[PDB]
């Protein structure tokens, strides 16, 4: 997953984190596995949505892409009633992954040294040899 | 005592003589140049142009269409 669950619970308060945790565990006490699962669809929503023009497992991960898990983890984990303001962010998230898979906007770097993830050659054409080219010093 | 044989020897080995322009001689690594050993060096200047040794050659007026034909082609 992109993001742990030690920072979904500090974007979004840990008390709500646990309200909406409790009831989807068997016992019915705190758990920690449902956000754990619930950020690790979320980190397959994203990689399905990147892995158009890139590699997927990422060598340096945009820094921006843990905000986009919490937000899409956080709605995934309200599904039963979720607010406005949570359907409109993630309706928002959406739209960025989308221009990202578009290639209207690019994820991002690693802020710690600014390195964009690479990824497969999304535009690739093969010609026979070059011959009679100005490369060719003979002749001219 | 007749000659035996003629060698052509390659033409850039000359350098003309920075003064008089007109003497051909042998290129020697020197400013002046060796000058040619007499009786020995049958030389034919066909000047189709008048000028001096290195002008009346036809290269100069026909690199100009050589390199026009042969970049087009």
């Amino acid at each position: 997953n992109y993001a742990t669950v030690n920072d979904l619970c500090a974007r979004y308060t840990r008390t709500r984190l646990d309200i909406l945790t409790r009831p989807k565990t068997a016992d019915g006490q705190p758990d920690d596995a449902v956000a754990e699962q619930a950020l690790a669809d979320a980190s397959a929503f994203i990689d399905g949505y990147l892995a158009a023009r890139f590699v997927l497992p990422l060598t340096v991960v945009p820094s921006l892409l843990k905000r986009q898990c919490c937000v899409v983890a956080w709605f995934y984990l309200n599904e039963s009633q979720p607010t406005e303001q949570i359907t409109a962010t993630y309706r928002d998230t959406v739209r960025w992954l989308e221009q990202v898979r578009d290639g209207k906007t690019d994820p991002g770097v690693e802020s710690r040294t600014a390195a964009s993830p690479e990824g497969e050659d999304l535009v690739q054409v093969q010609s026979d040899p070059p011959v009679f080219s100005r490369k060719q010093k003979g002749f001219i | 005592r007749v000659p035996v044989a003629l060698h052509h020897r390659d033409p850039a080995l000359f350098c003309a003589n920075p003064d008089n322009l007109n003497e051909l001689r042998l290129r020697d690594a020197s400013y002046h140049g060796l000058e040619l050993q007499p009786f020995g060096w049958f030389m034919h200047r066909a000047k189709s142009r008048t000028g001096y040794v290195g002008t009346n050659g036809l290269v100069r007026t026909l690199i100009w269409p050589f390199i026009f034909k042969n970049y087009s082609v």
